[PDB]
């Protein structure tokens, strides 16, 4: 029961980028106003969640609520051989057993299809429960993937201190240590640069290196990236959409 | 939440408040007051305090630069041969500013655990960079460290606490822990101390915990082993009926391994008094012979019984 | 349904765990009051340490304790590096939790070396905050001192029979069988503090009824199902070596040995046990007896033909009971 | 090294390169560094 | 206490770059002139001496002679981690056991600051003396870069063939040889591809294949290269500087 079409198609390749390395199996739940899914990694120090809404499809038809397994591997590989000019169409059955994906042209008749086996693992846990943050920042997605790249390479564990009116990134590690500190601004040529805080308490928590280099790849999804922090919760960075948004749920470290 | 032990609550902060061995302690202290820190392997039984001594010297020897001039290996993180090759050379090449005499220390615990081919890379490591860095080891074993890393190191040999140290210090702890105490129990918690210090200060603070008063008898019921005096009627009774009554009833249907009866009756009989000194050693003769046969694969209750009967034996004739 | 009565009959909260009470006791205290240190459950097999913890666990982790506790077992095929792996990943994760404590139920301790020993506590003393061990042991003369040192050991005795027989009560009356007088006696004496046994013996004794509705349980089912040396067999060989002549006493010995499948090394223990309840005369009639058959106990385990052991036996209760008389 | 230092008369002369075994002593790591230290001068 | 300040950050990373693959650890001796650094090949052939000006930057403070021992590796890794744009500051108290890299900015947004541990590292001071080399020849960084990179590939030792001033490249090899020749002349549209010698005594010598396409590492800094050949003594391939050079001393082979 799902009639997802999509104006683009390398907006869904980039959804899927997002989701590529930090886990390797989502149990895709397609409602009537569009797709949602949920996954946790195998550490469990990561949750992903994907929200797509119905203003991202040409035309939607989801009328009774279907759960999808999909390899995301697989997916990578055959959306890989998605042109620019053909446009997305995701066509499922009662009770499917293999998704298909279907491509058409507008000015050539070229059909593409493809059949996907779907996986069984059960596993459907939905669990959300923060809906308030201490501090909420938003920088561009280039921006912060730049300062974790920088300082993934010094230490394993890169701090994001938020001190009144500054945002603080410090790593400490073998070979030396490294602080970058930016404050915000706003361009008034465009907002796309612009560097937006919201600052209610003193934000001092430590993450992993790997699982934020896992979360700055979805920057390929939105060009902006917004973070919200808050003591002793999980921390949260989404990548926003015209439909939905991309956002991640982090586990910090114990320094004692 | 949780109550700091006083295992870690009570530890030493400094080199004076460890007990026993006064020798190597006060040479320990003068080494930190002057520098020029020698390797050293520090080694004995567990819990006589080794590791602190370490982490004292460590720190009154550094200071402020503890934190950047030792590095600590125990056996939870990895000291293979890439890591002796990589980490531990490139702490001794870091350059870092100490006042003079004072060196990097790389504390190396538990170093019986480290594969022999860390060891023998440790020790050109060790050989070269001696002028900025001193290493040093502690191992309950000291047989288990090659011969090449021995040669440059001095070898220390921490012995038992003896019964006097770990009384001082239990009468301090229990002076400023405002704890009841009993001669009968404090007794009581050196034997089953056994030298072992840590283990004194666990039963004392388990003995404070459930029963208050630190009596003998409140020490003997949070040791879960076999009741010294209950072992001692069971070998020196008169009446062989009683001593396998005894045997059967409050050891082997309690749960007590052959082993720990076997402990707990050579233990008793080091500490008898009333027997010769001939009568000691042959009743000793007869617990090895039994702990021999337990060893072997035969550990029933009719070794134990038969030792029963031959101690029976020994003490009534003879 | 189709699954053992080992399951089954799990203890599901700190409340059936019958038998062990001082231990209840006390981590119902720890619970209450929230300090949960460092725990040692050791002793004989099936004493329920297991269950103990799996309680515990449950009754403190609600719902979460699926993610929250982690239940190793160190005798699997993964040795130091893994073991150790899983410990520190499931230890400083610090995984999105609604408290904290992660729990990890180290089960067959005993089995690991003396390095993975001091490793583990190492791993203990450094992840302290967040994580309690409970490490499971069944003895404690292979356990470190150092491990030894770092955990509140809490000694496991064999079950006293008022429990076990609460615990047949309890499975008796649930499962609808009947348990003759005899035959629970001969359970209680033979399970030797196990329930382990007293369950697995239980459904042999079940599956083997022709109608397992209302047939009862007699001694000799138990005995046979266990395999175990009747008393009356044993009673039986100690009064023909102490009363009938030599050629009939090796008769009925070997009689014995054969037809119920008998070492001698059970008969020796058995031939004690039952002459420890008898008095004697005389002293030295106990100690010769006593002494001589540890003696032969110690060389059937090295090795040797069984007829002459035998024939020790019988001439060892012969000497040592015409000594009393 | 005392026998250096006696031929060469002084500490700073002689050119001692010593192998341990703190170091990686494999073909593919050190061939090339020894082939040029023992075919070419030192500068000096 | 150091305070010098890069009008350009990139400018110290192509210095670093230029010889972060030959050597590994390096001294960089800072006196009131400017900063010096020496690192000698681990296998103790080939001599980096490279000197930098007090021109070089847009402040320099060097209150007091400082020695900043450094791993080439994580020092070009710390110096990756910037813009063009950025205006790199090396900052280091007294007696320092931590070089700490100020990235600022033009407009002060990322104010970034990283700090590399030191290593302890036995400085040898190793400058030439008045030496008279017999052939002094200067060509393009380009040519020469161009001709060992396509020609070390057919030996791995190379002959720079001087004589009777004509320059020629000597590689010979059991499958072929490659011989490159140019003659030096003067261009007045670009005298920067222009070809100088200034030549003594006749040399014929040999080194390393390896050892010059590490040294052509350098081709980023100057677009000449200075090369002093001596038949008894260590070649000397300079590339000069706007403050200062970075000078490759190439040691002969055994005889
Ligand atoms: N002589 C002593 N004086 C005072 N406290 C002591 C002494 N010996 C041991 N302790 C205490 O008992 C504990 C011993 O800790 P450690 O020194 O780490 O044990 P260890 O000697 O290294 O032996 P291990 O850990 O089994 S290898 C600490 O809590 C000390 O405070
Ligand atoms: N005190 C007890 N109260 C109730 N049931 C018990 C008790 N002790 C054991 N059992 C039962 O006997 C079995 C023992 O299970 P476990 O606790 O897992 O064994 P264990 O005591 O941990 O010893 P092992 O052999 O080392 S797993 C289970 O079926 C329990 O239900
Ligand atoms: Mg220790
Ligand atoms: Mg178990």
């Amino acid at each position: 029961m799902l009639e997802a079409k999509f104006e683009e198609a390398s907006l869904f390749k980039r959804i899927i980028d997002g989701f590529k390395d930090c886990v390797q199996l989502v149990n895709f739940q397609c409602k009537e106003d569009g797709i949602i899914a949920q996954a946790v990694d195998d550490s469990r120090v990561l949750l992903v969640s994907l929200e797509i809404g119905v203003e991202a499809f040409q035309e939607y038809r989801c009328d009774h609520p279907v759960t999808l397994g999909m390899d995301l591997t697989s997916l990578s590989k055959i959306l890989r051989c998605g042109n620019n000019t053909d446009t997305l169409t995701l066509i499922a059955d009662n009770t499917p057993d293999s998704i298909i994906l279907l491509f058409e042209d507008t000015k050539k008749d070229r059909i593409a299809e493809y059949s996907l086996k779907l996986m069984d693992i059960d596993a459907d846990f939905l669990k959300i429960e923060e809906l308030q943050y201490d501090s909420t920042l938003s920088l561009p997605s280039s921006e912060f993937s730049k300062i974790v790249r920088d300082l993934s390479q010094l230490s394993d564990s890169i701090n994001i201190m938020i001190t009144k009116e500054t945002i603080k990134f410090v790593a400490d590690g073998d070979i030396g240590s490294g602080s970058v500190i930016i404050k915000p601004f706003v361009d008034m040529e465009h907002p796309e640069t612009s560097i937006k805080l919201e600052m209610d308490q003193p934000v001092d928590l430590t993450f992993g290196a790997k699982y934020l280099l896992d979360i700055i790849k979805g920057s390929s999804l939105s060009d902006r990236v917004g973070i919200r922090l808050s003591s002793e919760a999980p921390a949260l960075f989404q990548f926003d959409l015209k439909s939905g948004f991309l956002q991640f749920f982090l586990a910090p470290k114990f320094n004692d | 939440s949780l109550q700091l032990p006083w295992v870690e609550k009570y530890r030493p902060q400094v080199l004076s408040d460890i007990v026993g061995n006064k020798e190597t302690i006060d040479r320990l202290q003068q080494i930190a007051k002057d520098g020029n820190m020698p390797h050293m392997i520090i080694s004995g039984m567990p819990g006589i305090g080794k590791t602190t001594s370490v982490h004292c010297l460590a720190h009154e020897l550094l200071g402020r630069s503890y934190a950047d001039g030792v590095l600590e290996l125990n056996a939870s993180d990895d000291r293979g041969i890439d890591v002796v090759r990589n980490q531990i050379k490139h702490f001794a090449q870091k350059k870092l500013h100490l006042p003079p005499g004072k060196h990097k220390i790389v504390i190396l615990d538990e170093a019986d655990s480290m594969t022999a081919g860390a060891q023998q890379a440790l020790r050109r490591t060790m050989e070269l960079y001696s002028n900025s860095t001193r290493f040093a080891f502690a191992c309950n074993q000291s047989n288990k460290i090659i011969e090449p890393l021995q040669s440059r190191c001095a070898i220390l040999r921490y012995s038992k606490l003896s019964d006097e140290d770990v009384l001082k210090r239990l009468l301090q702890i229990i002076k400023l822990e405002d704890v009841k105490y009993t001669n009968d129990g404090l007794e009581a918690i050196i034997f089953t101390a056994e030298g072992d210090m840590r283990q004194a200060i666990n039963n004392l603070q388990s003995t404070v915990a459930g029963h208050g008063l630190v009596n003998a008898d409140n020490v003997f019921k949070i040791v879960d082993s076999p009741h010294p005096l209950i072992v001692k009627k069971m070998l020196l009774a008169s009446n062989l009926e009683d001593s396998i009554q005894i045997l059967r009833t409050d050891l082997w249907k309690k749960g007590y391994s052959s082993i720990d009866i076997v402990t707990t009756s050579f233990r008793v009989t080091k500490n008898l008094a009333q027997v010769k000194e001939s009568v000691r050693l042959e009743m000793i003769k007869e617990i090895g012979l039994t702990h021999m046969r337990i060893l072997e694969g035969v550990g029933t209750y009719l070794q134990l019984a038969s030792m029963l009967a031959k101690i029976h034996k020994l003490n009534n004739k003879a | 349904e189709n699954l053992p009565w080992v399951e089954k009959y799990r203890p599901e909260t700190l409340d059936e765990v019958y038998g062990q009470n001082e231990v209840i006791t006390t981590v119902r205290k720890f619970v209450d009051e929230g300090k949960l240190p460092h725990l040692l459950f050791y002793g004989p097999p099936g004493t329920g340490k297991t269950s103990t913890i799996v309680a515990l666990a449950r009754e403190i982790y609600g719902k979460n304790y699926s993610n929250m506790v982690l239940e190793l077992n160190a005798s699997d095929d993964r040795g130091i590096d893994v073991v150790r792996n899983q410990i520190k990943d499931f230890a400083s994760t610090r995984q999105i939790f609604s408290k904290g404590f992660k729990l990890i139920i180290l089960d067959e301790a005993d089995a690991m070396t003396n390095a993975a020993q001091n490793a583990l506590r190492r791993v203990i003393e450094r992840y302290t905050k967040n994580t309690r061990f409970c490490v499971l042991a069944n003895y404690a003369h292979k356990l470190t001192p150092a491990l030894l040192s770092r955990c509140t050991r809490f000694r496991f005795q064999p079950l006293p029979q008022e429990a076990i027989e609460r615990r047949i009560a309890n499975v008796l009356v649930h499962e609808k069988l009947k348990l003759s007088p005899n035959a629970e006696k001969a359970l209680i004496e033979l399970s030797n503090g196990d329930m382990r046994r007293v369950l697995n013996v239980l459904q042999s004794c079940k599956a083997t009824l022709d109608n397992p509705d209302e047939d009862e349980i007699s001694d000799d089912v138990i005995y046979e199902c266990c395999g175990a040396p009747r008393p009356s067999d044993l009673k039986a060989v100690l009064k023909s070596i102490l009363e009938d002549d030599w050629g009939t006493a090796h008769y009925t010995l070997n009689k014995v040995r054969s037809a119920k499948g008998l070492a001698l090394i059970d008969l020796i223990e058995g031939i004690v046990k039952i002459l420890e309840d008898y008095e004697l005369q005389n002293e030295e009639t106990r100690v010769h007896l006593l002494t001589k058959l540890a003696d032969i106990e110690y060389s059937i385990s090295k090795g040797g033909n069984d007829q002459i052991q035998g024939s020790a036996v019988i001439g060892a209760i012969k000497a040592s009971f015409e000594n009393e008389t | 090294q005392t026998i250096m230092r006696e031929i060469a008369g002084d500490d700073n002369s002689y050119q001692i390169y010593e192998v341990n075994s703190n170091m990686n002593r494999s073909k593919k790591d050190l061939l090339d560094i020894l082939l040029d230290f023992t075919t070419t001068h030192y500068v000096k």
